[PDB]
């Protein structure tokens, strides 16, 4: 059961590289590659992500495309850039000019049939391959354009597989660029036909966690990277390690959805507490639930409290009993029974693995849909639809070639999406 | 009987994984003789200039 | 009492190998030729004289010829372990390959070398006193082993006539190949191989490969472990004459008892304790595990499933602890079941057979050490469904004459692959016809 | 910065490089110890050997010149320079990067006793798998440049692996070398003379009439006339060596080259232990006295 | 089975001494020609390529001929040169000229009696004589004018054994000389008839196959002649040393060529990897199959996927299982069905020996018979007749006493070859 990973543009491939150096510290990976660790535990599912090279060695199944090699220069320069086959960095010659018609149809058709082929010969080489995991941000350019392309290829070739995305969204309070509403309204409407599950992140909530929650005085993107890479790398862990009730990325998918089109989740991770506050709270399952549930600890700018949650899963890792996740399982649904949707007769699916991330007793990840994600995209669409009437860049997407009919056709489909999240919302029904 | 038949099973074993350091030891030398030859490359381009 | 075998070609030599090396093992004859032996009484012990016979020296030396059209494989047996055991005449090679031609083979390279062997088995034959067959080894695919083994074949049927010739031949499997002219040289080696056989066995590489795989947990198999195993089936064949026993069973009861009508000599091979040594101490080994195991068609040594045919006869080889009221309670509960059916026309359909040598342990074999075994050879008409995929890869070539220049330009009539084909198609439907339940002609 | 064993490091590096008493070191002793093999880039193979002379003109010369050699302070900031530009370094690891570059330049540590040529495993361990097929090199320290200018005679591949160094005296450890042991000094190469495969002995003295000895190292392809006279003395025929009184021989072992191994050698494994059980358990039956698996022949 | 090989013209001698290298190399055979290898295994099969000369001496198989001494006192001049026999060096006194006409009718009546001369004195020194092994290109004048004069006479006077050719053919591209259609399209002529089987490289695909695959910075022709060496050398390698499934020229040439006049086929070698990439992939059959079909791999310009495979051949160096191989050859042939010639149920030969190429664990060389061969002859048909419509540089040819009709005569002939790849190219089930 082999994960495929995709690291597209500078933000996935900086995600990319502190999720492998984490990922490598938790199985015992030097940076050169050779295994070092203490216990067969962590020797007996190193498959899952590594592939064996001669004598020894651990190579990473993991693609790196960028448009411009100033980003893959500086990973492989890195302190775990060495582990990194070098036939899996793929760069052109020139840039995505930060434009979205140039990362689909110029340069994208020009350098994906070489990606592709990576991928193929990467795929066909596990023994049973499971899913894949994409990483990329939809604000960018040859993130957006390009990601998106190789999604449809990936899902025309290999449709009977999962496809499973970590996607980073812009905002209206700090955005580094004017033309982001374009590139998000075309990248969504790609994405909700191609993805099979997607998880979305505001930037703006990973600084409300650094400097409310950790009360760092002058964060960086180091930090933001690391808390990502802490949730990606727990969705997975049930995959690779044993326990008491196991859990799968399938079955995470189908507990989730009850249709097809409302896949777009919401993620928190529960023991982050700052190193002054360490000494003063010992963990324990009431803790974690209660931070987990916590608003102030998720990682989009929508608030639950203006939603419903259709359905959650969390994911405990740690030795720990069921007796206290089931009675807390039931007695969260029961006291704020209002916030819960009533045609499910149970809406939260647990799980239990047995060894937690090094130096915690014990950690949660929590996954919800919630229809308050609804917010996040009207309010893209609100500032699409002032710019767009202005015809205010559009000369550079109708120079590249595209068809002003696109545009349209991608703000119908972001309206339906929003209007199915607010139908499903209805609060009450008569 | 069949002990001693799992013994041997083990010595043959311990010989294989004897061979498979062996061609992990030649790959290491074929790459020390490209960078070699890298090496007397440039050594002639900056005698030239 | 004593058998000589002829090898020929790659397959062939190679299987030799691994025969030679286990009745070596199991007689105690040295690599040199020697047998220690330290009591100074009790040296009556014939048993040998099956494969070998002594110089007035002593040494021991056996009774096989290599024949094989290439030097490579023979100049390598002369180089190895076992130099000198065999006497250097028995290695026989000639020039050149038949690269892959059946028409090189039978018409212009075989007719010079098979005088020569004609008068190695003249002299083989001389040593002799009560010859009782001849074991033959050989694949049907090549080039040497098609027209070579058909040519000597013919020689040996006109000179010794009624002798007794038992193959040991591997066919094209069905989907794995080598070489792509593997069914015309298939074809014609088995128009050939119809007139002038005695019995022949089945063997497909695609069977022992998945049951090497599934069975013994070998990932990456190699043709050494599949020619250890075809030794320790014409091994068990062959105890039979060798040591003591409740039922003996001679070479001419096979062919009494499994050939129904003349043509009908093809037959199926399984070995039932195959197993590891690390399984073998899981399991009790009785008679009636066993016997139920030779009948799976997980068992089988040919790709055919016996449940698309009717058994005419099976012949069961029990060596090893076996006592006859198992061998009986175990064949009337086989008998009991409902997925083996025999023809209305076979009532009694078994041959038993029960030795006491137990299988010899090999010192780099991959087989267990077991106290019993049970190994089967048994006639049916499934394997008619063999020959028809064989026919129609062969029809599929020939519609398009796709390489029959070569043989026709080395000296063959083109008519000759038209009267194969059809004498083929004859003997499926004297399979066809066999089968048929005479309740339903009245 | 520089951790105290490094600064130990370069004081023993300037402390062995220094002829006399006086605190001055002159630059011809700085380009004839810096060993370039031993350069990073030069390793990875990205810059050419001799650049790494202008480099170390440009650093010194301006001091050398005006001086009359390179005081301690200097030398010690070359290094903190050195450090500095190891700090933006591409390795995962930086102390023990500057550790052992600083070893490899400047040629410290332990040597073999003549021609100076550095080990790749420690003497007293026996060969590892590819280096027990690998043929080795006889080497010689030449005579008209004086030792310590790095310049040896070297014949190829005349030296099965089959012995171990380390039961050599230490005067004679560095006659055998490997090839890639040579990179990083001069070298002058010999011709070999028409002979076929024979294997020839080695012998020398330790104690006055008592000789040590090592069987079958040396190929009878080795021209006699090239060597120096004693290199050719301690060479001798094997019967002849044999018929010397109070001989001792070094213990050797021959190793399987897995490059030349057939598929049919796997038939004939293990089967004399097999006959020889077979052999006794068949007389043990004869004799009678069996109660479990008894031979059955006739 | 010895071999007999023939060197002619410049390109021919430099890839002969390079070859002779390598096989000196691989058999321990010292350039003053002692013998210093390390197993009995070397020596056994010495004889293939070398004659004994008393008391130890080798002595290669080779005859050197060319028109102007300048290569051959190179090769002299060369480390290994001095085990060539003098006798075997034959040259004239006046060049080619760069003209076919000179090298077939006026330097060639000249010369053609002395190297038969030596070629019978070598060839009936032989117990019993395999096939004979001819490098030359066809672009250039003595080359391909003289090569095809003494094939055309060893094959009257040898008709029984085996003729094989290396043949060289210019790319449209790398123009060197300007008359190459004309050399190029009467070589191609008399191969047809004269040759058993002839391999065709494009020093472009040598290009791409170094700059691609091996990454070098500065190639020289060594390294191309190196590859070709590589290819060469390895074809023999079953008819010189043990295996498990042993292989012959012979049975290759029965096994590719269905019908007698398609007889031209591709090469391929597997196991080169680049300068910085080798401590991450170990050798193993997979990867080896994988590198084998890749058209970066493949050493023409045209590309199979353009065209459809009537058959192929493996042959495999090292100790290795023969079911990775079927079940490897299955697998190819089963996913890629539609690029395989449906009348033929199996188009793939395997072979296997035990003895690889000094310093890789593993190597195969790959012998492709191809329709997509037809679009080189195509492009050397159309620039042929751009040129002769107008008379170009004609009159040098016709002042040698040429008749017109030859160039018509030659023109048809191998737009007859091109019809016959296209008619197998293009066929459909119907
Ligand atoms: N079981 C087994 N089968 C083999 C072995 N070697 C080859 N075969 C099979 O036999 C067929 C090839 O026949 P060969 O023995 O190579 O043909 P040949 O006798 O050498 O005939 P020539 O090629 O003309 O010399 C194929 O089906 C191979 O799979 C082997 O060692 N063991
Ligand atoms: N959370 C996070 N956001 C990032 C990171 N790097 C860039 N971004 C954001 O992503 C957007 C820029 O997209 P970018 O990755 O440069 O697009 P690309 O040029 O196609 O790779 C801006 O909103 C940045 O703030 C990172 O490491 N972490
Ligand atoms: N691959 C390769 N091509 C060569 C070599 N020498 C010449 N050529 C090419 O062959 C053509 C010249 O033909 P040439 O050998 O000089 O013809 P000749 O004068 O009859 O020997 C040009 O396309 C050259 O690029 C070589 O060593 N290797
Ligand atoms: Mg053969």
């Amino acid at each position: 059961r082999e994960i495929v990973c995709v690291q597209a543009g500078q933000c996935g491939n900086q995600i990319g590289s502190k999720f492998w150096e984490v990922i490598s510290d938790e199985h015992g990976v030097d940076p050169t590659g050779t295994y070092q660790g203490d216990s067969d535990l962590q020797l007996e599912r190193i498959n899952v992500y590594f592939d064996e090279a001669t004598g020894g060695r651990y190579v990473p199944r993991s693609v790196l495309i960028d448009l411009e090699p100033g980003t893959m220069d500086s990973v492989r320069a890195g302190p775990y850039g060495q582990i990194f086959r070098p036939d899996n960095f793929i760069f052109g010659q020139s840039g995505a000019g930060n434009n979205w018609a140039k990362g689909h149809y110029t340069e994208g058709a020009e350098l994906i049939d070489s990606v592709l082929d990576v991928c193929c010969k990467e795929a066909e080489s596990c023994d049973c391959l499971q899913g894949f995991q994409i990483c990329h941000s939809l604000g960018g350019g040859t993130g957006s354009g390009m990601g998106t392309l190789l999604i449809s290829k990936l899902r025309e070739q290999y449709p009977d597989r999962i496809m499973m995305t970590f996607s980073i969204i812009p905002s209206p309070k700090v955005s580094d660029t004017v033309v982001e509403p374009y590139n998000t309204t075309l990248s969504v409407h790609q994405l909700v036909e191609n993805s099979d599950e997607s998880m979305c992140i505001d930037n703006e909530a990973l600084y409300d966690i650094c400097f409310r929650t950790l009360k760092l005085t002058t964060p960086t993107f180091g930090d933001l990277n690391h808390l990502v890479s802490a949730v990606v790398s727990g969705v997975t862990c049930c995959l690779r390690f044993p326990g008491q009730l196991n859990s799968d990325l399938r079955k995470l998918a189908v507990n989730l959805v009850p249709f097809p089109r409302l896949h777009f989740f919401m993620m928190g991770f529960a023991p982050l507490t700052s190193r002054g506050s360490q000494q003063y709270r010992g963990l324990s399952v009431p803790e974690l639930t209660q931070q987990m549930f916590d608003a102030k600890n998720m990682m989009q700018a929508a608030d639950p409290r203006h939603g419903r949650y259709l359905t959650a899963s969390a994911l405990f890792r740690g030795r720990m009993s069921t007796k206290e996740v089931d009675e807390q399982m039931l007695n969260v649904q029961n006291k704020n029974s209002s916030y819960f949707i009533e045609w499910i007769p149970n809406n939260i699916k647990s799980s239990v693995c047995d060894i937690p991330p090094k130096g915690l007793k014990m950690a949660v990840t929590f996954i919800g849909n919630n229809t308050c994600i609804q917010e996040m995209f009207r309010r893209v669409g609100e500032q699409f639809t002032l710019m767009f009437r202005r015809k205010a860049f559009l000369h550079w997407y109708t120079g590249e070639g595209m068809d002003e009919m696109e545009f349209t056709e991608a703000e119908s489909n972001m309206n339906d999406l929003v209007s199915e999240y607010q139908q499903y919302q209805d609060a009450t029904i008569e | 009987a069949r002990f001693e038949q799992l013994a041997l099973a083990e010595r043959r074993k311990e010989e294989q994984q004897r061979e498979e350091e062996f061609f992990a030891q030649q790959r290491v030398e074929e790459n020390r003789l490209a960078n070699e030859r890298a090496q007397k490359d440039l050594e002639e381009d900056y005698i030239r200039k | 009492r004593e058998a000589i075998c002829i090898h020929i070609g790659q397959a062939g030599c190679q299987v030799g190998n691994a025969c030679w090396e286990l009745f070596c093992l199991e007689h105690g004859i040295q690599p040199d030729g020697a047998m220690p032996s330290d009591k100074t009484i009790g040296v009556e012990d014939d048993a040998f004289n099956t494969f070998f016979s002594e110089t007035g020296a002593g040494k021991h030396v056996p009774r096989a010829v290599f024949l094989d059209l290439e030097p490579t494989v023979v100049d390598e047996v002369r180089t190895g372990t076992y130099r000198q055991l065999f006497h250097p005449e028995q290695l026989i090679s000639g020039k050149e390959d038949a690269a892959n031609n059946y028409a090189r083979g039978h018409y212009t390279i075989g007719k010079e070398i098979v005088d020569l062997c004609l008068d190695r088995i003249r002299k083989l034959a001389d040593n002799c006193t009560g010859l009782q067959g001849f074991l033959v080894y050989h694949a049907v695919g090549g080039g040497t082993g098609s027209g070579l083994g058909a040519l000597l074949l013919e020689r040996l049927s006109v000179d010794y006539g009624k002798k007794s010739k038992l193959g040991y031949t591997v066919y094209p499997s069905p989907q794995v190949s080598t070489a792509v002219v593997e069914p015309y040289n298939s074809v014609l080696s088995t128009h050939s191989l119809l007139e002038h056989t005695d019995v022949a066995a089945m063997l497909d590489n695609e069977a022992i490969y998945d049951l090497t795989r599934r069975n013994l947990d070998i990932e990456r198999p190699t043709y050494t472990n599949l020619n250890r195993l075809i030794g320790q089936v014409v091994s068990s064949l062959t105890a039979s004459l060798r040591f003591d026993g409740a039922l003996n069973v001679d070479l001419t009861e096979f062919q009494t008892n499994l050939v129904p009508y003349p043509r009908i000599h093809f037959v199926l091979t399984s070995y039932a304790p195959v197993i590891s040594a690390e399984k073998a101490y899981h399991e009790q080994l009785s008679v009636s595990e066993i016997s139920n195991a030779v009948f799976e068609p997980a068992s089988m040594m040919t790709k055919c499933d016996p449940r698309h045919g009717k058994y005419m006869a099976c012949c069961l080889m029990y060596r090893g602890d076996v006592v006859p009221k198992d061998v009986n309670a175990a064949v009337a509960t086989i008998k009991t079941k409902r997925t083996i059916q025999f023809v209305d026309w076979s009532p009694t359909g078994f041959k038993c057979g029960i030795n006491y040598q137990p299988p010899t342990v090999v010192p780099g074999g991959d087989l267990a050490k077991v106290q019993r075994a049970v190994c089967m050879i048994a006639n049916s008409t499934a394997i008619a469904e063999v020959f028809a995929r064989i026919d129609h890869k062969f029809d599929l070539m020939y519609s398009k004459r796709a390489f029959v220049h070569w043989y026709v330009g080395e000296g063959m009539e083109e008519g000759e692959f038209s009267e194969a084909r059809e004498d083929l198609a004859a003997l499926e439907k004297d399979y066809e016809e066999v089968g048929a339940e005479s309740a339903d002609m009245d | 910065m520089v951790t105290p064993e490094q600064a130990a490091l370069i004081e023993g590096a300037f402390r062995s490089m220094d002829r006399d008493g006086t605190g001055l070191v002159r630059l011809e002793d700085i380009f004839r110890v810096f060993d370039d093999s031993r350069h990073p880039r030069v390793r990875d193979g990205e810059l050419a050997p001799a650049a790494t002379r202008d480099m170390l003109m440009h650093q010194f010369g301006a001091t050398a010149q005006a001086h009359g050699g390179v005081s301690f302070d200097v030398f010690m900031r070359f290094h903190e320079r050195m450090a500095e530009d190891a700090a933006v370094a591409k390795v995962n690891d930086k102390e023990l990067f500057l550790t052992d570059t600083i070893i490899g330049v400047w040629r410290l540590g332990t040597l073999l006793q003549p021609t100076l040529i550095r080990p790749l495993f420690p003497v007293n361990v026996r060969p590892s798998g590819l280096y027990a097929t690998q043929y080795m090199s006889l080497v010689w320290v030449d005579e008209v440049a004086g030792p310590g200018s790095f310049v040896v005679h070297v014949v190829r591949d005349v030296v099965r692996p089959i012995f171990s160094r380390g039961d050599l005296p230490p005067q004679l450890r560095g006659m055998f070398a490997y090839p890639t042991e040579l990179a990083g000094m001069k070298i002058i190469e010999e011709r070999l003379q028409i002979a076929t495969q024979r294997w020839l002995d080695f012998v020398w003295e330790y104690e006055e009439g008592k000789h040590a000895a090592v069987p079958g190292i040396i190929s009878a392809r080795v021209d006699p006339d090239t060597l120096p006279q004693y290199l050719r003395d301690m060479i001798v025929e094997h019967d002849v060596a044999k018929a010397i009184p109070s001989l001792f021989f070094v213990p050797t072992s021959v190793a399987v080259n897995p490059m030349y191994k057939r598929s049919s050698e796997e038939y004939g494994y293990g089967v004399p232990e097999e006959v020889k059980r077979m052999s006794r358990w068949k007389d043990l039956t004869y004799s009678g006295q069996a109660c479990g698996l008894i031979y059955h022949g006739r």
